[PDB]
């Protein structure tokens, strides 16, 4: 079995920088890139086959893409600690930025490197024998994280097609903001990927700041703190492909268990054990408590309240020592709480996967060392009100036609913004089209 | 009784005592001299053994020989009745339990040493080597010195 | 014919059970190891084991790249880039 | 002389078979290596109904392990009894099924069904006088419903005469493990009823409440679940392997439960279940075994049998026993439960006695029951199909493999016809 | 008394000899210095069939190895068994064969094939009753199809009635190794078909696929490709050297096999092909040999008899065995799968039982069989020859070697009539 | 067995430098000549022990008084179509007949030159028709060098094209842009730009050099890859080239080491055969190459419609295997790899490069090249 993930933008490659260390720590693959000769891990013999490639000399080379057109962060990534582990040609380096413009990275500065990136991905995929799908690591509010990712997504379906395309996306915060033009390049990059994405996960910025503030105790955190948590959840989402357990979930099972339609494919993501070592051993992290924690609204990684929506699908991906009795005992009283509202057409509402591997911790990092872990993939109709605010900002700002002269001067047509707005109007309409009882 | 597991999990999370093993077999008609790699896990006293295929691919590749639970010492036991393998007995319920008070052997690290033969469900496998971490662990914990390699294969 | 097959099988099963009982007695016989140096001091030299052979565990220091070393393919600012950049530094 | 070919489909079926082939390994005294380590000569005498004899004294189980993805083949092979199955009996694809029906039935199951027939018909060609086919699969899976039910379709087009029993795993009533279980269950019920002579349906709720209520485990692992069902399958094939007072093979039950070809849905059980702490304080006799067979709180399978009406009951006792107590207790369980039996059959309870109980027990028995209380099992599945097909929930990824909606309505209509056919006996 | 003179052609012939005379050396128990070491004495009795005996206790094989390039000869002497071959029997060329069968006998091969007439009829007269010759070459190379085909043709004048034989390496179906296989393979069939009567058919991918799936080697080499053809290479002539209870030579396998001199193309196999990790799971009995012989995965040729029909079958057995079960399974295969068998012939199959198995085995069989399904081979090569000859592409060499356009049409016409002959028995 | 090498011009002596560096460094030839059976096919057996090279250098000739003054025989190394060839061609024929008289059997005749040199093209277009009248139908090889576009060219096409069995197309700019996207030899030099073609001339004679399992000699690819006796001007690519570190990171297996030849990014000339047609091919292997994985790699390419075969070549493939891995030169740029693939192919895609040469040039050579263009269009 194999898996290939793609990081686009400095957000994506910084996620890879602060996430792929956990991939190097699940197994014992060194930052140098070899198996240590006297200390061993004991995780079978092919649990590294999916995420790292084996060379007859003995060194291990990963299977990923870090692409960025602006050098200042990918150059740090290569020049940093993992200067030898990463394949040099797998780290695509550009020469100029996008300056929060979708148009440049989609047409003008895009096309002269997308051919080389396609060459790298085609070579890497033809190396693999049992490739299962793709994972996407890119932002929305940036220029090179939106345009280049959108062009890569629109070029992927032409070549391979039916292989699964999973999305891990970064969304603008509702209260605070980084840039000023983020609704534009947001709805410009959700317009073309909608027909290509399969199950688009969602990550907020301030919603994980709340997690790192109140559950984990860090005041004034930075991006790396949340990046480690994102790395933890993406590794737990691929936990059962690499290690063994009672109930197993692979990358072809999330699509069949989360999204019922091609037009509603935007679930939500939550990781339950978010406590540190000071309080991990002062309270008992029972399976009932960590199952109850995922359905609390304060644990959500997207700034929205799910009590105002109807739950559609869930996907438990457990870890470590898990008794299958208490899983059913916790889900049975999950249905007992009437405060969690359910829709009628999904009578089951749950998928459970168990792994026999404990959640590892970066040594001396931020999180604690625990025995149990929950990977919540909550597909719900509460993502619509996270889109109505972006649509409201777009409607408020487009009436004065601000900053459009930046886009139209590089291959854009002014009528394409209306088409993206109508596509998102359909993406908003079909969410209440399934809200009928 | 010490039924907590967080002791051996926190302080022994990523310690694996490796042992190189050899299963000689000339008595059977088509048995091969298959060598094995042993992994004792101090986290929960469990034990898994691994296979290394030689050159020219004599057999098929599974990458696992035995899974992640404890090795019985006294051979292959006949399987018990259902409910007999519980760790603690309990009186009649009340969904809760009320436990009893007025009421099995497994291989541990004290038995694995360089020069002994162990019982992996009936097989005559022989411990031959270890890595340097295992040498350090035995040097400190049990004062064992001169971890001489047994010449096999 | 049938008698020979049955007698061979009886002898075979008896020998195999004999070796299994001998193995069980040998496991019952073999000596155990008792701890010299306590629990509270084996963890200390294991702690020193993980700090002079494998320092990268329990560190995450992320030290910078030294200045006497040539860069990965290229980020800017004959022979191959390794040797040429070694001459440059 | 009458040998049984076992079918092992999916992830569920693979684990269930991987441990059924170890409760049938200690009975016949087969070690993990593959040599006879038995205690008496009764197991050696007729060890052909499950095992094949190899050239070097090794014994080889005769079963077909099939699943699309190889992530479950590495678990069965690495087990305690995993090194006695053949290398060629692990047939595999490259991808998975994943909670879908069409991926294992039409567009990818048809490629590898031709690869499993080549070992199934080879396996039957070494058989002297085959009796039938046992199959272990999950109804709510992707490979058991997808590929295993294709094998139910395919084998009996070549051997029509031989018997067919399935150990099927129905979706649980209260909590289920896959959002699209009812789709696969409704699609599999229709092909089950048209093709299998008998059906042994198991639910994990009715195993879990037994491990809570009777076995009184605190942390019941999944092996504790699968042991009850493995004992059930070992206890329905008692008479083919051992001598006894009154022996019944699979044909001798299949002539004794089903009066109609579409009434073949059953309710298994198992008598001697005791706790760890209560093992030696319970008398083990025929009255206290038959007081455990015919109760609902100590019952396997699924729904409550008091809400329906039995048509027939089978019972396969093992051990040296007095037939007068057998007949007296069966007559009393008919007489006291007169309100819960049909009035149009004189005798409903079958009796079959073998001489050998399993290890660690003096007497054992297995319950098999046809009843109209299995109507309730499919009522909730049909309710879920009606409540989810109205919105056309997952409909487009069944049409993503060329399938139409006409077969979905056909499956619902056949399920309705079946669930109305059981109804006329209340 | 029945001596075999051995002629191998090309580097192919030299390097298949380097393993055939390894298999013979292991089965007759000699060492790489030529003398005897083996356990028993009955192997030493009929050594005279293959090994020429010299003074000083030396057994030189009666093998004459011809080639146009001396480096493969030096590689032959560089092998583990490069000593037992005499140095005089090596015939060496000076210039290459150019991937064409012209200059291996016309320009440089004239004096060289004059030279082999001092080793062919020298080594023949040292015998007493020469049983026959046999050859193995390649149809995709020049020197094997140059010298080997003409030495097939030239030897017919001196010894007509003595049986000749050849093992034809037909070109690979999918991955061709030389572009001259449309010429150099088809040009050896129009007139070099009446000179031979025992043409087998060994294909390169037809060893590849079976070595992948049956023997289960991740890294196969030519060292077992040569073993798999050599096991049949010696198993055809087992009753000649080894006494048994039903003795039958290769002339027997010629008489009882083909009805006409034109219809003589075969399709061989070898039954004990078990993986090294599947030795301990397979019961090595008589039915499991004849089961595996009648399957496409144990076929050493490109074609498939499921597309065609079995004309005649041959089977040469080894080991002290009872011949009730081989005839029982033989009557079983003529009756159950009766669609794949040809009428107008009462019994189609010849048996030959000897007493001595190969070392480390107890029972085995050797396969010889013609069919109408080998029409798939010659049509697939003829379509590729006719798809390129119409553009007159490669004629510039052939104009300069004394061959004109009449024999091209002669080759196409002989291909057409041999194809049309094989269509009636479909 | 005895092979020969003739090299013409400054380009000839410069490429013979690196080619004979490879030849002398596979064997234990140190620049004095002695030792500390694979050597006889390029070196003699002199009773003093100094192995005389079997090479003729016609013409920078640094190579005389550099690292290898005593290895090269100074009589064999000699110091351009109608004037200078009257006192050299008849004189170097004397030395060719001197070396040929001691060989048991000559099989190879290898002539290298440059199209853009006066001497380099003139002696190239003198020696082969002097060859025809003294040696005859023996095989001769030509791996020509002519600079790529966008950075005497036709004077030699009317006399060498008809009298040449094989002729490659080596373009200097086409290797200049082939490494900067793969290696990092920034500002590649010229005295080691011939190192890669030195590797290719090592690979073409691999079976003559080393023993093999399925090996094939020098006379065969001039009798296999040639459809027509007047037109056979193929190309040659050596795609599997990397440095040591990329040889350490990525795993090199036989399957994905042959795909790089079929892709245009490592295609040795600039003209990509997507426009053209794959006429036939030639696998020259070396190292730990197994016969299984190769035949599990061509089958994947064969079922792809992105490539386009000509209609009359159903097989269109050719296979030769060599045991040893390539020898890595100290002071070079190759990696100590375990496997490599050498490519020989003729395409119709050479014809558009020569039409580019046509309209760049735009009397008998003109009409002959126009007729060659028309014939190449009609063939493919
Ligand atoms: N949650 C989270 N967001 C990040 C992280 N890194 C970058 N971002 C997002 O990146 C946005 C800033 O814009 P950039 O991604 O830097 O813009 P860009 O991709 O470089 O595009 P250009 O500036 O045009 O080149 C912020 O709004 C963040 O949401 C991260 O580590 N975590
Ligand atoms: N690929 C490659 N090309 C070379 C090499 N050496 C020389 N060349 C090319 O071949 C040409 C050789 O020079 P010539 O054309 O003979 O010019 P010259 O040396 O002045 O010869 P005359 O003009 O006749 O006096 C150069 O222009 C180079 O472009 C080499 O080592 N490798
Ligand atoms: N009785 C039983 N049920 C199982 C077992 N393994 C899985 N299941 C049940 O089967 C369902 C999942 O089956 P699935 O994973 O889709 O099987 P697959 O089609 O092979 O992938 C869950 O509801 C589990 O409760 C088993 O070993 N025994
Ligand atoms: N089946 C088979 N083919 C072989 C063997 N050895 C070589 N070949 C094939 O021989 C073909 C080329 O050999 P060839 O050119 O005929 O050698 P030549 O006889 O010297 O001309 C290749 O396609 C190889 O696959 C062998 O032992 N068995
Ligand atoms: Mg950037
Ligand atoms: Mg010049």
């Amino acid at each position: 079995r194999e898996c290939i993930s793609i990081h686009v933008g400095q957000a994506g490659v910084q996620i890879g920088n602060a996430c792929w260390e956990l991939y190097c720590l699940e197994h014992g693959i060194q930052p140098d890139g070899q198996m240590p000769s006297d200390k061993t891990i004991g995780g079978g013999d092919d649990s590294f086959n999916t995420f790292f490639s084996e060379t007859g000399a003995g060194k291990h080379v990963p299977r990923a893409v870090f692409v960025d057109l602006e050098p200042t962060v990918v150059d740090e990534v290569r020049t940093g600690t993992y200067r030898q582990l990463f394949h040099p040609e797998q780290l695509i380096t550009g020469k100029e930025d996008a300056a929060n413009n979708y148009a440049r990275g989609h047409y003008t500065i895009g096309k002269e490197i997308v051919d080389l990136v396609l060459d790298r991905i085609r070579k890497l995929a033809d190396l693999c024998t049992g490739l299962q799908g793709f994972l996407i690591f890119h932002s929305f509010g940036g220029g090179t994280g939106s345009g280049f990712a959108s062009l890569l997504m629109e070029r992927l379906s032409v070549d391979y097609g039916k292989k699964s395309k999973l999305e891990f996306a970064i969304y603008p915060a509702p209260q605070v903001s980084t840039a000023v033009v983020e609704p534009y390049n947001s709805i410009l990059t959700t317009h073309t990927t909608l027909e290509h994405s399969d199950c688009a996960f969602m990550v907020d910025n301030e919603a994980i700041y709340d997690i790192c503030r109140r559950n984990l105790d860090i005041e004034r955190p930075t991006y790396t703190n949340l990046n480690r948590l994102i790395g933890q959840i993406v590794s737990s989402i691929t936990a059962s492909l690499r290690f063994d357990g009672a109930l197993n979930v692979d990358l072809t099972e999330f699509q069949t268990n989360l999204v019922p339609y091609p037009r509603i494919h935007f679930p939500l993501a939550t990781y339950a054990p978010v406590i540190s070592a000071e309080k991990a051993y002062h309270e008992q992290l029972s399976v009932a408590e960590i199952t109850n924690a995922c359905f609390e609204p304060a644990n959500q990684m997207v700034k929205c309240d799910p009590r105002h929506g109807k739950y559609m699908a869930c996907c438990m991906l457990y870890r470590g020592d898990v008794v299958p009795k208490d899983v059913n005992a916790a889900i049975a009283t999950i249905k007992t709480k009437r405060t969690i509202q359910f829709v009628d057409w999904c009578p089951t509402g749950f998928k459970v996967g168990i792994n026999y591997q404990p959640p590892t911790v970066v040594p001396g990092g931020d999180l604690a060392k625990v025995q149990r872990a929950v990977c919540m993939l909550s597909n719900t109709t509460a993502i619509a009100e996270a889109w109505a605010r972006l649509d409201h900002k777009l409607d408020l700002m487009y009436a004065k036609r601000a900053f459009v002269h930046w886009y139209v001067g590089e291959g854009m047509e002014e009528g394409e913004f209306s088409e993206a707005r109508e596509d998102l109007a359909a993406l908003e309409k079909d969410y209440e089209e399934v809200g009928v009882d | 009784e010490s039924f907590d597991t967080l002791k051996q999990f926190l302080e022994y999370d990523r310690k694996v005592l490796r042992f190189f093993c050899v299963w000689d077999d000339s008595g059977s008609v088509f048995g091969d001299r298959r060598e094995l790699i042993l992994h004792y896990f101090l986290s929960d006293d469990t034990i898994e053994i691994k296979e290394v295929l030689p050159h020219n691919s004599g057999r098929d590749a599974m990458s696992l020989f035995l899974q992640r639970r404890k090795l019985p010492k006294y051979g292959p036991p006949g399987v018990y009745q259902p409910g007999q393998l519980t760790d603690q007995t309990v009186l009649n319920v009340y969904y809760g339990f009320l436990l009893d008070k007025y009421q099995q052997e497994f291989y541990k690290d004290t038995d694995l040493s360089i020069g002994t033969t162990i019982n992996v469900w009936g097989r005559k496998v022989l411990l031959c080597d270890c890595d340097d971490f295992t040498k350090t662990y035995y040097r400190t914990k049990y004062g064992i010195e001169n971890f001489t390699s047994i010449p096999c294969k | 014919n049938m008698a020979n097959c049955l007698k061979i099988f009886q002898e075979n099963t008896r020998r195999c059970k004999d070796q299994l009982e001998e193995f069980h007695c040998s496991v019952a016989t073999a000596p155990k190891l008792k701890p010299v140096r306590s629990e509270g001091t084996v963890l200390r030299t294991l702690h020193q084991y993980y700090r002079q052979y494998h320092p990268l565990s329990l560190e995450c220091k992320n030290i910078k790249k030294p200045l006497h070393e040539p860069p990965i393919p290229g980020w800017a600012g004959s022979t191959r880039y390794t040797v040429m950049a070694r001459n440059c530094y | 002389m009458r040998e049984i070919v076992h079918l092992q489909a999916g992830q569920c079926g693979n684990q269930i078979g991987a441990k059924f082939w170890e409760v049938i390994s200690d009975e016949h005294g087969i070690d993990p290596t593959g040599t006879y380590h038995g205690d008496s000569d009764l197991q050696l005498e007729r060890i052909n109904v499950y095992y094949n004899e190899a050239t070097g004294g090794k014994y080889v189980p005769r079963a077909v392990l099939v699943d699309l993805e190889p992530g479950t083949m590495d678990s069965v092979r690495s087990g305690p009894f995993g090194q006695i199955f053949r290398p060629d009996n692990f047939v595999f694809g490259q991808s998975g099924a994943g909670n879908n029906w069409a991926k294992g039935h039409y567009t990818e199951g048809a490629e590898l069904v031709d690869s499993v027939l080549d070992v199934v018909r080879k396996e039957a060609e070494s058989c002297d006088c085959l009796q039938g086919f046992q199959l272990t699969h999950s109804l709510g899976g992707g490979t058991g419903s997808g590929m295993g039910t294709l094998l139910i379709s395919k084998i009996r087009e070549e051997y029509p005469d031989r018997i067919m029993n399935t150990f099927s795993v129905v979706p649980s009533p209260k909590v289920s493990d896959t959002v699209v279980e009812p789709y696969n269950a409704t699609l599999s019920v229709h092909q089950l009823v048209e093709n299998t002579d008998e059906t042994y349906c198991i639910d994990n709720e009715a195993l879990y409440d037994i491990c809570f209520r009777t076995l009184k485990l605190t942390t019941p692992t999944y092996g504790d679940l699968n042991h009850l069902v493995s004992a059930t399958m070992s206890g329905v094939t008692t008479c083919l392997r051992f001598p006894g007072q009154l022996n019944a093979d699979l044909r001798k039950l299949a002539v004794n439960m089903v009066p109609f070809p579409r009434l073949h849905f059953f309710m298994p059980g198992f008598a001697p279940l005791t706790s760890r702490g209560s093992q030696q304080y319970r008398a083990l006799t025929v009255p206290e075994l038959t007081q455990q067979m015919f109760d609902a709180k100590n019952m396997m399978a699924a729904c409550d049998p008091r809400h329906g009406r039995y048509l027939t009951v089978a019972a396969v006792f093992r051990g040296r026993m007095s037939m007068k107590e057998v007949d007296e207790q069966m007559l009393n369980v008919q007489n006291k439960n007169s309100s819960y039996f049909v009035e149009w059959i004189p005798n409903n309870v079958k009796t079959a006695v073998c001489d050998i109980p399993p290890r660690g027990l003096k007497m054992s028995a297995t319950f098999i029951g046809n009843s109209t209380a299995i109507q309730e099992l499919f009522k909730r599945i049909s309710e879920q199909f009606t409540a989810m097909f109205r919105r056309k929930a997952f409909l487009h990824w069944y049409t993503g493999e060329g399938m139409d909606e006409m077969e979905f309505t056909e499956a619902e209509s056949n399920m309705n016809d079946l669930v109305s056919e059981y109804q006329q006996y209340q």
